[PDB]
């Protein structure tokens, strides 16, 4: 998929609750001394925006990929199509903002664990997690893909159960 | 440049239906401007 | 509290320049860089160089307050009263200043742990301790730490 | 120009008294705005802005704060261009055939340039209107025979996704299941934060009157108004009676931030500069006009039909 | 100053296009009062005068008087400074985005600064309206995540020690029970010697609509009308309806002597000196604007809640 | 000192956001003037 | 010298010339690379080529 994705016929219909869109602005809460990073990403293997990836290294370039939170890097905060680019915040840095999930029914402040796809899920599943991830809001679709606030701090000394 | 002017003088249809288009614009203007409800 | 005001009515002599910056009043550390992260946070209790957890529940926005442990979220380096708001440095960046201590066994070359009080004891990992506990006033001890993280 | 030109000198004399038009009074003056096209697709973006976050208290030293993000949205609008072709008598042939107080020939209906040209641009003019309020090009009381138009070029009453109502032919005069829907509709409309605006009612003759019929010593028209005023702050309540209508009503906002419309700015009638001439007295001219431009937002008009069979 | 800070002029040419707070229409011109105040406290100090006995005769000789005392009343206002950060193409990028008929990444949904700007100042002042009408900062529907404030920043809605009102949950679509409440409510209003003053009432959409409904030839609303209209000298009585309520009604006078707004005079958005920048055409702007400063005497608004469940 | 004057020409940055304070009360003033309940 | 410190002068002038050579080797070849071996290339966008490719 994309995050622009149209010509439309109409215009599409109070300040509440505008900021639930699949292309917004990933921080919640921003902050200059943030390292940001740019990193080619898969054209064709997986869609990095909004997600956990890892670093792979290939013969002719360092890539990024979609990944775990057993070998994640960082965050994939924006993308740039055109040159299929990828803009990374190492996972030393803090993050507060909106990430893909792919539970539509999560509460406000479980614990969380970013899975193979780099999308967000349940620490319940089973795998021990290693990263601070706590959902700041309930999880909201759009209409479909599933996104909720999340504040990222580091990784866990003793990976939980 | 507008027909309602009376100095003004086209020189060639291209202004001439520029003309026509200012005419028409100030009319609504002045329509609106008239316009009791 | 951090500037306790009280009136007085003759002048404290301090001219000597040495042992004068370990006191309750000196927010901040001692070394700080320009790039450092900062936050502000609405608060409860008093958790003014403690270790703080971020606690999340009419519904409001989560808080912090003092804590440790897995619950670590960061550092609060200073506060304001009128606003109710903290000042937090996040776990994922260092620091180096004098933090709570929890007793004076606390020692140089020591590995120490933010309890749940968010006070600082002797054996995860979170912080080398660089000098001696040091009583402020009655069982305050503070003590200059360089907080690296969790283990 | 004027020196070699007659017939645009005719039609630069003649050009006032053309009546205006009426669907003016359909919009509000910031609703209009001219383009500069003739034929094509113009894209429209409007950006917008949003709150992330609670904002950030500014105490002490800080480095993290609250951000607001923008989005933006694409409309593509399509415009036509039209053409009609009239006879007159030529410039040089007009001594020949004036009459006492009266210029052309009653027996073949031959005009003059000047007298040509303004009929036909008042008949042009009303098809322009029926296709504003319509959406169709029809030349018919019927409404068939309907002319084929390109998709992006809708009147206010085809315009996709607003709300649509209909009443059963079983109930095509009982006023109270015609506001019923009525209500059902209004509370369906979405303003958001520009409810604060005049609207503006349309009805047809039929409808109208029914209207003033007592309301089962108040009258239709004066509930209707009411209910009207409820919704949009209290403000001002226009109604309308369009012959061009059959069994319709149609309400909508006279706000700019929710209906646009931007025609373009030749859709008025205009002279081509190509005039057909030969050996006898009779010419050709040829006339221009543009159609399209009506831009809205979702879910803001109100479209009621009244089904008859 | 002009010639260094390309922003500071951008600003300044823009700055007429935000349009003006609606929170103005609630309150009449001379109950506004600009303050010098970014971040704090301010007290400020009410005077009275009172008669000890009677007046004293002036006959004769005399030397015992009656006296006339005075009061002070002492009241305290926080005030509290908050920012937003935004994200905008760079001056000398700009001529690189500058597409036809528009500027900026629809891509990127990055914008020059004059238009980013001005969006983002235009969030801000809704924020700011929902403020002071309801006292509470979220950016939520459901009104939760709320940003805690301090004390003594109060709203129209959530002032303290004024009446309020509730109507139960099973009376909730009965408007003979909400009236009856309102009446109440009405009752217990003690504007004292000030009574002769308009009155402002600002309801639900919702409401609204249940407002227009015949009264049980007359409505509601003329019902509620004429009586304000007999606790206020019959002066004039203003109906508001705001989408930022939700089953509410707020019925309070518009006298500069009982409710008294004192915004600081930095209240509406204004530009940082501080402008992030980097070696990339992308750069990051903060805005700043102050929340507080409503003062109003006691028992002097009702509000009415309209419970749900 | 308004941003609405044309003669108007602000020195440093805090000349600059007290014109913005008076521009936003005149046209306060000016609402209140055009105002008919 | 003991840190590899320069005036601007002098840096910018020697980093200039080093692009310029970079800039040399893209238009004749169409690659990218900073490697004798010319591997670990710098992924470029369509409609980009040397005389070479």
């Amino acid at each position: 998929y994309s995050k622009s994705m149209i010509e439309n016929k109409v215009f599409s219909s109070c300040f509440k609750s505008k900021n639930e869109r699949v292309d917004a602005y990933s921080f919640a809460c921003s902050s200059y001394t943030d390292k940001i990073e740019e990193y080619l990403y898969d054209p064709a293997n997986s869609f990095p925006y909004k997600r956990g990836v890892k670093l792979v290294p290939k013969e002719n370039s360092i890539y990024v990929e979609v990944g775990a939170d057993t070998d994640m890097y960082g965050i994939c905060v924006d993308v740039c199509e055109f040159s299929c680019t990828a803009y990374v915040l190492p996972i030393t840095n803090n993050f507060e903002g909106y990430l893909v999930t792919r539970n539509p029914s999560i509460k406000i402040g479980e614990i969380l664990d970013i899975n193979n796809n780099g999308v967000i899920i349940k620490a319940g599943g089973g795998p021990p997690t290693a990263i601070n991830i706590y959902a700041l809001s309930d999880s909201f679709t759009i209409n479909s893909i599933n996104l909720i606030k999340v504040a990222i701090f580091g990784n866990r000394g003793l990976e939980k159960t | 440049a507008s027909l309602l002017d009376s100095n003004f003088v086209p020189i060639n249809f291209t202004e001439f239906v520029q003309a026509i288009s200012n005419t028409y614009k100030q009319r609504r203007i002045q329509f609106y401007e008239n316009l009791k409800r | 509290m951090k500037n306790p005001q009280h009136d007085a009515s003759l002048l404290s002599n301090s001219n000597e320049f040495r042992d004068k910056n370990v006191e309750f009043f000196a927010s901040g550390g001692t070394r700080t860089s320009k790039f450092d992260k900062l936050e502000n946070h609405p608060f409860l209790g008093y958790p003014y160089k403690r270790g703080v957890k971020r606690v999340i529940q009419s519904h409001y926005e989560p808080h912090v307050e003092a804590g440790g442990g897995e619950d670590l979220y960061g550092i609060c380096i200073d506060i304001d009263e009128f606003s109710k708001t903290a000042t937090i440095v996040p776990i994922t960046n260092n620091f180096e200043g004098y933090l709570v201590a929890k007793d004076s066994t606390v020692k140089v070359k020591d590995k120490l742990i933010f309890n749940k009080d968010g006070a600082l004891e002797k054996v995860t990992i979170n912080a080398t301790a660089l000098t001696d506990a040091k009583q402020i006033s009655n069982e305050v001890y503070l003590v200059k730490v360089a907080v690296f993280g969790n283990k | 120009l004027f020196d070699e030109n007659y017939y645009a000198k005719a039609v630069a004399n003649i050009i006032g008294e053309v009546k205006d038009p009426i669907m003016y009074k359909w919009f509000s003056p910031d609703q209009i705005e001219d383009v500069d096209l003739q034929m094509g697709y113009q894209k429209t973006v409007k950006w917008d802005a949003f709150l992330n976050a609670n904002p950030t208290t500014i105490a002490n030293e800080v480095n993290t704060i609250s951000t607001i993000g923008f989005s933006s949205e694409v409309v593509r609008l399509n415009y036509l261009k039209l053409q009609y072709k009239f006879r007159h008598l030529k410039q040089t042939s007009e001594k020949f055939y004036t009459s006492d107080s009266y210029i052309g020939d009653i027996n073949n209906n031959l005009l003059p340039f000047a007298q040509a040209y303004k009929l036909a641009s008042s008949e042009i003019i009303k098809l322009i209107n029926h296709f504003v309020l319509t959406g169709t090009v029809s030349i018919q009381k019927d409404g068939k025979n309907q002319k084929r138009l390109l998709p992006n070029m809708y009147g206010l009453l085809n315009m996709p996704e607003q709300i649509k109502e209909e009443v059963a032919s079983g109930d095509k005069d009982k006023m109270d299941k015609i506001f019923e829907k009525i209500e059902a509709g209004l509370s369906k409309l979405e303003l958001g934060d520009e409810f604060s605006t005049p609207m503006m009612v349309i009805v047809d003759p039929a409808t109208s009157l029914k209207l003033v019929k007592p309301y089962a010593c108040e009258k239709w028209e004066d509930v209707l108004i009411q209910t009207i005023k409820a919704i949009n702050n209290r403000e001002d309540v226009y109604i309308e009676t369009s012959n061009l209508l059959k069994h319709k009503i149609l309400i909508y906002p006279l706000n700019s931030e929710l209906i646009k419309f931007k025609p373009s700015k030749y859709m008025l009638p205009t002279p081509n500069e190509q005039v057909d001439k030969d050996s006898t007295d009779v010419a050709h001219s040829y006339i221009d006009f543009v159609l399209g431009g009506l831009l809205a937002t979702r879910k803001t008009i109100l479209q009621v039909n009244i089904k008859q069979s």
